[PDB]
């Protein structure tokens, strides 16, 4: 899928998840939940400064959502 | 699914950001099938303004960016 992938599997890894929104904002945390539309419920939220620990998003900000793992080694 | 989550948000206190970056928190009292949100309580800050005191605020949402949700919620409880 475009974007819907992506979520499906951050949710799958409990993987961090850059959200890129509307006029320049982006959004760093866990996708909890996430429906259809791009709606997302998230945890442990880094705005981009402002920590946000539990949040509901609305889907029409989205842009782009990319993945952000933590990989071990080279 | 998850516009049921937010229905099931009554009597949280929450802060919404709108599409203008104005910040309101309130106390919800009912969210419906559109995240139309109705609060109580409200405390509304716009973007470099001191914040207006109001009993109760309406909220199109569409006019929603996201919902700062309560810390102690149960998320997991809520998304049964």
């Amino acid at each position: 899928t475009g974007p819907l992938s992506v979520l499906t599997q951050s949710v799958k890894n409990n993987t961090q998840v850059l959200i890129n929104c509307r006029n320049n904002k982006k959004l760093l945390g866990r996708v909890k939940a996430f429906d259809r539309h791009c709606n997302m419920v998230l945890e442990n939220v880094k705005e981009m400064d402002r920590y946000i620990s539990k949040m509901f998003l609305r889907g029409d900000s989205v842009i782009v959502v990319l993945r952000n793992p933590l990989i071990a080694g080279k | 699914k998850l516009v049921r989550f937010l229905m099931k948000l009554s009597h949280e206190t929450v802060t919404i950001e709108l599409k203008n970056g104005t910040q309101v928190h309130g106390t919800i009292t009912g969210v419906d099938v559109s995240m139309n949100t109705h609060l109580k309580a409200v405390k509304m800050t716009l973007k470099n303004r001191e914040p207006v005191q109001l009993e109760t605020l309406s909220i199109r949402g569409n006019n929603i960016r996201y919902f700062i949700l309560p810390d102690s919620l149960p998320l997991d409880t809520l998304l049964v």
